[PDB]
RNA sequence: CGAAGGUGUGCUGUGAGGCAUGCUGGAGGUAUCAGAAGUGCGAAUGCUGACAUAAGUAACGAUAAAGCGGGUGAAAAGCCC
């Protein structure tokens, strides 16, 4: 079947990929074994927060290829015709009867 | 753009349902939380602005199990939608409900490859909402009719995804590409970063607001002068008309000839450029040891491991997937050689073959006009300015999905207020076959 | 009336169109014109082509019924003699005339 | 005449000039362990696409010239302008909505997460 | 000198197109149309001192045109002279030949 | 046409003459007649300018 | 606000003809009196063009017979296979 069909969906495919693969390990890494609580304070936030946590990356357009071309010249039946005059007559006959 | 033809009788009194229901549309994936609520057009947590911090990964938009993003869950069930309408159309006349049946195959087709999608869009739900209910995204109460959490949490994100994708696949009367793209721009651009429009720092050039806005409208400008073919056959000069007459004396003049010609190269994906450049640095800097990213805040560049190596190896590759792939099996320039038996007289007829090793060299050292649709859209986020450690420095995958439905609105109309096609000079010639 | 359809200028046997227009004439359409399709001459096919465009004409554009249609009158009148040569013996030669038709062809209201 | 050749006039005014004054840039023109090597390699890459010179490498013109020159000309041919003015009614709409949008999503983030 | 420009104004168009002429530059020679200079030394010495292409045997042949059978008075295409140049080196893919 | 030809000087518009007439239409009418490079307007030209050059050296020796 | 011409009609003069008028026609035409003509046609085995007549008649060009099945096409005894 079509190749280039095939080709489209890895594009969108490893596109996307590339960024989750390397997302889930992303985070900022290390594997800190926690100061617990003595006193001090906790936690944290941001100003807003980039909506709840779930995967949203997102893709596509068209098949594709583009196409114009031109048409004229089209339909003539016609004629022209030409004709001339002659003469001729033959002679080949004695009139005499006996 | 919104149409109607769906099933069941009439189409023009289904043309009064539409826009009302589309209230419904939007009610049932925001609000009622039997089939789930969250993450499909409805966003839990007001705002916006980065949620992942502390990496140069995280200023593209980042992640941590799963990712810090605006809502249009997935990935598969929007991409497989398009290339499984274009697939089955022109692969397979077997195993498929149409055999192409015009503009009536066009909806027909969809309706089917949409069930075929449905299974796609299950998939990475399963991942995803097993690990939901432990962090943000809970709703507020789902009531529950089931007594199972198995199929449970899997099918409650999916439906609400379900309603946006079953309106998306009716709509598609005149059937055409980036139709899909167009109902998941939407999404995306609602949520993501307008509550300051590029973060300031009192720098070179964040240090004022609004700036965002400015970049969008060249980014269409470009898609639409995308369309525009390429043309120049032999063509010669226009001298003739002729007029009506029964005797002759001149015809004939300019005429075009199709080996193919160039198609436009770049075309097709949306969101391309901004994770190619993302991949490679970061895999060598810290799922390996090194480091290397965007950095600096000045007029200094940077921008060193990335940008255009991104280019040439991928862009090239793209381009050339376009011509040569279905060149082997199945490609307009078919199209070409039946529709121009009627070209006959001048231009070419019976050859060798119409065409042989030209037209191959030809689209493959071109590669030029590949590189700067691809370059030009993508370079501005790119680069921007300086190389700040804000947003839009590198990555604008935001700024790529939005142009689509934008340069549709002269295009489509004009197709729209006509029962158009074109062409009309033939039967079906007569075969004289022999040599 | 606004609904005919005629034909001039091509070649056939005049006469032999004469024959079949009186044998139609009056006898309205497609109940009188199905002979034609169904019996001898190539004049029959001629006219039969004149007979269903007039009818089309009372259908689509002007008029919807066809029905209500009669072919009143139908004639032909005689076309061009084009001139032609035989070469016919003794260098003496004589002239062909390539006989033509105008098919007149009239239906009006039933 | 220019359709047989393009690449040397620029060449010279550069070469002229530009090499002794590329070392001192961004205040630099002592050794950290020598330098100053700089303006031997910049000299000697010039020197052999001169020397070459006939139909001189680097993307070449015995036969190559045709290649590339006629997938450029019909693609350029084409007129920009004519596109432009209808182009423009589509690029003043895009501005608004990514300013718009914020206010939206916002109002719909209140109102739910929350069921009884 | 050997020869004036006059004597290098031999060439006026190619042929590059169809049949006989697509085939045979891809399998075999090389053909243009030769004004109607009527010789076969000065178009050999013609592609020698323009361009630098090399040539084997040079085959002269008088086209007598063909009809164009509408009258007006005597009609028909004009003469010319087709030849077979032939290629013995140059191997060019149309539109370059030599030019320094 | 008037400057043109004035200004002309025998030694000189020799050699101008080659240049017009070899590699400035020799390539032009090739390329033009398979409608590689046709551009009519270019054709007028050069052709009856190259002729002027010719007509001053059988006149009176060049200007 | 409808000429000449064409085509119907009425009237009138011994006649050659004239006048009026409807229609067609879409522009020029001409009282009156005098002068001057390539000045009036049915025939010349007249001349030239057109269209008849015989007649839908003779003939359709070799007594080296063709038949069938698919194909194309609006249609195949004749073409292609
Ligand atoms: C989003 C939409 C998709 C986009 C990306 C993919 C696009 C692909 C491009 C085009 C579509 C091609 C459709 C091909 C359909 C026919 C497949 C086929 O033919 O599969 C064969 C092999 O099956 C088997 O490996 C059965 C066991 C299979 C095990 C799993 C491996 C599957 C490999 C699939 C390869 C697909 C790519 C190559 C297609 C040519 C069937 O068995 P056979 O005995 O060989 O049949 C012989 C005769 O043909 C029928 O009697
Ligand atoms: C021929 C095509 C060239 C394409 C690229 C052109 C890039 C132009 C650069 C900048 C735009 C103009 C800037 C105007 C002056 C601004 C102030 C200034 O001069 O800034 C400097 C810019 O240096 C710098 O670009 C240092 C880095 C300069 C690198 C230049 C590299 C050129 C490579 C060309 C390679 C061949 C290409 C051939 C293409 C046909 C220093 O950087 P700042 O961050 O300010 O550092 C802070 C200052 O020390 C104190 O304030
Ligand atoms: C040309 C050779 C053949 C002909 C001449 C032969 C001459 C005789 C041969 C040899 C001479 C004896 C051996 C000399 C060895 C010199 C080694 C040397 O001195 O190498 C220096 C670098 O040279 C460098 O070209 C550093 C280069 C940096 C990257 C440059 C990237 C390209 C820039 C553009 C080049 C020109 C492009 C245009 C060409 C037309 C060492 O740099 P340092 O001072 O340590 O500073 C480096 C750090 O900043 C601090 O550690
Ligand atoms: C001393 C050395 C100094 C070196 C630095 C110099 C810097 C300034 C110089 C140059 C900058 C560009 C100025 C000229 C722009 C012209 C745009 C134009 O007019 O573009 C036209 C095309 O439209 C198009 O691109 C449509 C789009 C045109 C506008 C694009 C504007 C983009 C602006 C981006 C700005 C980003 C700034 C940063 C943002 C954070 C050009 O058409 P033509 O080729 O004429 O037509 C050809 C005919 O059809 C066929 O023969
Ligand atoms: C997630 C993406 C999934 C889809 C990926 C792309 C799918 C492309 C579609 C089809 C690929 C080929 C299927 C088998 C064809 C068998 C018949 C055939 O023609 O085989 C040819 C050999 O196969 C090919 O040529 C295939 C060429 C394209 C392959 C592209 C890569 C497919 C796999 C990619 C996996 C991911 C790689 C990731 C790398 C980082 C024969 O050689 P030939 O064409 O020269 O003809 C010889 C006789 N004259
Ligand atoms: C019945 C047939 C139909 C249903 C089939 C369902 C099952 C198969 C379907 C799909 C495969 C899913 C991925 C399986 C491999 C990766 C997950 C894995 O290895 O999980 C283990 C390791 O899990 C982890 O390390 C957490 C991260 C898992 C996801 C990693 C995704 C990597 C994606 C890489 C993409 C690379 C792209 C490269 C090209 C750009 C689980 O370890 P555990 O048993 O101790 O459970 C711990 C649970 N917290
Ligand atoms: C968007 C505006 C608001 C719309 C509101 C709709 C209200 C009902 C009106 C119309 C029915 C739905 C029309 C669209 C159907 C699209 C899918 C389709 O074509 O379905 C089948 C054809 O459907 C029809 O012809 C129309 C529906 C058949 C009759 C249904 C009767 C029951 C209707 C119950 C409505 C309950 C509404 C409750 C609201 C609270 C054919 O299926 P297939 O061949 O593609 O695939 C086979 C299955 N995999
Ligand atoms: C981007 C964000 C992250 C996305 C998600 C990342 C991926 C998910 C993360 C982590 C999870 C990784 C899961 C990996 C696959 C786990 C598969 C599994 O659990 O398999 C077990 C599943 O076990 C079962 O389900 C038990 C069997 C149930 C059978 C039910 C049907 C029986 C019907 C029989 C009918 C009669 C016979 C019919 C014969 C045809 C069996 O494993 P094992 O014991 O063979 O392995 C031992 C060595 N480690
Ligand atoms: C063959 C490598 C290909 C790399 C391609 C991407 C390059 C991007 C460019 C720049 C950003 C990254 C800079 C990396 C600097 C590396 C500095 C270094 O040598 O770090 C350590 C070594 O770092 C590495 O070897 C790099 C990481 C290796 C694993 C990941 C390999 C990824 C290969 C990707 C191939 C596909 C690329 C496709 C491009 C289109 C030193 O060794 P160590 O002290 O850590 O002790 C040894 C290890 N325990
Ligand atoms: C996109 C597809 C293609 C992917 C593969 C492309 C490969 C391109 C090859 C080379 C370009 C490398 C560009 C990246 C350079 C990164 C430099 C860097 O990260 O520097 C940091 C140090 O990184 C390293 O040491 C490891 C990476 C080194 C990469 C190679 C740099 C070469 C620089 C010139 C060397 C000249 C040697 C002269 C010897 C006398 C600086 O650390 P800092 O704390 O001072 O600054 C803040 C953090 N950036
Ligand atoms: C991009 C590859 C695409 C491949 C596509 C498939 C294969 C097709 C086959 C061949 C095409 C290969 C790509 C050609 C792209 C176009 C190149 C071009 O047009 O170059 C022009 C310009 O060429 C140049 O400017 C060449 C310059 C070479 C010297 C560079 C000096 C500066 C070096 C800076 C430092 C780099 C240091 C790197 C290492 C540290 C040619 O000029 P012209 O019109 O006069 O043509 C006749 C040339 N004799
Ligand atoms: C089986 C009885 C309970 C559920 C009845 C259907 C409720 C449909 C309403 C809303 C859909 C969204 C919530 C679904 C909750 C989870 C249901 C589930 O997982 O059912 C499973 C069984 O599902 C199946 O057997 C079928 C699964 C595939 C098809 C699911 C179709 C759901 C929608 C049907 C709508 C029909 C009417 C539409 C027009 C009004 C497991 O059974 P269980 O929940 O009773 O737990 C006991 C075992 N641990």
């Amino acid at each position: 079947g079509t190749r280039l069909a095939g080709i489209l969906f890895l594009l969108t495919v490893l596109t996307t990929v590339l960024v989750s693969g390397w997302v889930v390990l992303g985070w900022m890494e290390d594997a800190q074994r926690l100061p617990l609580s003595k006193l001090v304070l906790t936690g944290e936030r941001h100003y807003t927060r980039n909506d709840d946590i779930r995967q949203s990356i997102l893709a596509l357009g068209e098949p594709g290829t583009f196409m114009t071309q031109d048409v004229n010249i089209i339909q003539t039946q016609i004629e022209q015709r030409l004709q001339h005059a002659r003469l001729d007559k033959p002679g080949a006959r004695h009139p005499c009867w006996p | 753009d919104f149409q109607s033809a769906k099933g069941g009788l009439g189409e023009l009194k289904r043309r009064l349902l539409f826009v009302i229901g589309a209230l419904i549309v939007f009610r049932i994936g925001s609000f009622i939380p039997i089939p789930g609520i969250d993450a499909a057009v409805l966003a839990k947590l007001l705002e916006q602005q980065r949620g992942t911090i502390i990496e140069m990964f995280n200023m593209f938009s980042g992640g941590a199990l799963s990712r810090a993003s605006i809502f249009a869950l997935g990935i598969m069930p929007y991409i497989s939608a398009s290339i499984i309408i274009q697939l089955l159309t022109v692969v397979h006349p077997t195993l498929a409900e149409i055999k192409k049946e015009g503009e009536s195959g066009r909806r027909k087709i969809s309706q089917y490859t949409r069930y075929g999608t449905l299974v796609l869009a299950i998939f990475q739900s399963i991942g995803i909402a097993t690990g939901l209910p432990n962090m943000p995204g809970m709703q507020g109460l789902v009531i529950n009719p089931g007594f199972a959490f198995y199929f449970t949490a899997v099918v409650s994100l999916v439906t609400g995804t379900m309603f946006l994708m079953w309106l998306g696949e009716q709509i598609t009367e005149r059937g055409i590409g980036n139709g899909i793209s167009i109902i998941i721009f939407a999404g995306i651009v609602a949520g993501l970063p307008p509550a300051i429009a590029h973060t300031i720092e009192q720098a070179r050039q964040g240090d004022l607001h609004f700036l965002v806005l400015l970049l969008v409208a060249v980014l269409v400008f470009a898609v639409t002068f995308f369309v525009v073919f390429v043309e120049r056959g032999q063509r010669r000069i226009v001298v003739n008309y002729a007029k009506r007459q029964q005797g002759r004396r001149v015809y004939a003049a300019q005429s075009t000839h199709l080996p193919l010609k160039v198609n436009m190269a770049g075309v097709i994906p949306a969101i391309f450029a901004s994770s190619i450049i993302l991949f490679p640095a970061t895999i060598a800097s810290w799922f390996g040891g090194g480091t290397g990213w965007n950095w600096l805040t000045t007029i200094s560049l940077y921008l060193q491991p990335g940008q255009p190596l991104y280019v040439l190896l991928y862009a090239s590759a793209i381009i050339f997937f376009c011509f040569f792939y279905t060149a082997l099996v199945f490609n307009p320039r078919e199209t070409a050689d039946n529709l121009k038996k009627s070209g006959a007289f001048v231009p070419g007829i019976r050859p060798g073959e119409q065409t042989a090793k030209y037209i191959d060299k030809v689209m493959t050292r071109l590669t030029l006009v590949g590189a700067l649709y691809i370059t030009f859209i993508c370079l501005i986020p790119e680069f921007m300015r300086d190389a700040m450690k804000v947003p839009f420095y590198f990555g604008g995958t935001s700024l790529l999905i939005v142009v689509v439905v934008i340069m549709d609105f002269m295009a489509q109309v004009q197709t729209l207020m006509m029962s158009s096609q074109y062409e009309s000079a033939l039967k079906k010639a007569n075969l004289k076959g022999y040599g | 009336m606004e609904t005919i359809a005629k034909h001039r200028h091509a070649r056939s046997s005049a006469q032999k169109v004469r024959l079949v227009a009186d044998l139609i004439r009056g006898k309205k359409v497609s109940q009188a014109l199905d002979i034609l399709t169904y019996t001898n001459k190539k004049a029959a096919v001629l006219v039969k082509k004149v007979l269903e465009s007039a009818i089309a004409n009372a259908e689509h554009n002007d008029g919807a019924d066809i029905d209500d249609l009669k072919v009143t009158k139908i004639f032909v009148d005689e076309g061009p003699s084009m001139k032609r040569i035989m070469p016919r013996a003794k260098g003496r030669a004589d002239r062909i005339l390539k006989r033509t038709s105008h098919i007149t062809v009239v239906v009006s209201d039933r | 005449r220019g359709l047989e050749a393009m690449k040397w006039v620029v060449v010279v005014a550069l070469l002229l000039v530009a090499i002794v004054g590329n070392y001192l840039y961004r205040d630099i023109m002592l050794p950290l362990r020598a330098l100053a090597v700089v303006i031997l390699i910049a000299a000697a890459g010039g020197v052999a696409l001169l020397t070459t010179k006939g139909k001189a490498t680097v993307a070449f013109a015995r036969e190559a010239r045709t290649e590339v020159r006629k997938v450029i000309w019909p693609t350029r041919q084409e007129t920009l302008h004519t596109t432009l003015i209808v182009a423009a009614v589509t690029a003043v709409m895009s501005l608004i909505l990514w300013g718009l949008d914020g206010i939206l999503v916002r109002l719909v983030s209140f109102i739910t997460g929350l069921r009884f | 000198m050997i020869r004036e420009e006059r004597l290098l104004k031999v060439l006026r168009a190619p042929h590059v197109s169809e049949k006989a002429s697509t085939a045979m530059e891809k399998s075999n020679t090389i053909v243009l149309k030769v004004a109607k200079d009527a010789t076969k030394a000065e178009i050999k010495a013609a592609v020698q001192k323009l361009f630098e292409v090399e040539v084997e045997v040079v085959n002269t042949l008088v086209v007598k045109g063909k009809v164009k059978r509408h009258g007006q008075r005597i009609g028909r295409r004009s003469d010319w002279k087709k030849a077979y140049v032939t290629l013995k080196e140059g191997q060019n893919l149309d539109f370059v030949g030599g030019a320094e | 046409m008037k400057a043109k030809e004035l200004r002309e000087k025998s030694v000189e518009e020799l050699n101008t003459e080659l240049l017009n007439l070899l590699r400035e239409q020799f390539n032009l009418r090739m390329q033009a007649a398979s409608g590689q490079l046709q551009q009519s307007h270019l054709l007028k030209q050069v052709r009856r300018d190259v002729a002027r050059v010719k007509t001053l050296l059988n006149e009176k020796a060049g200007a």
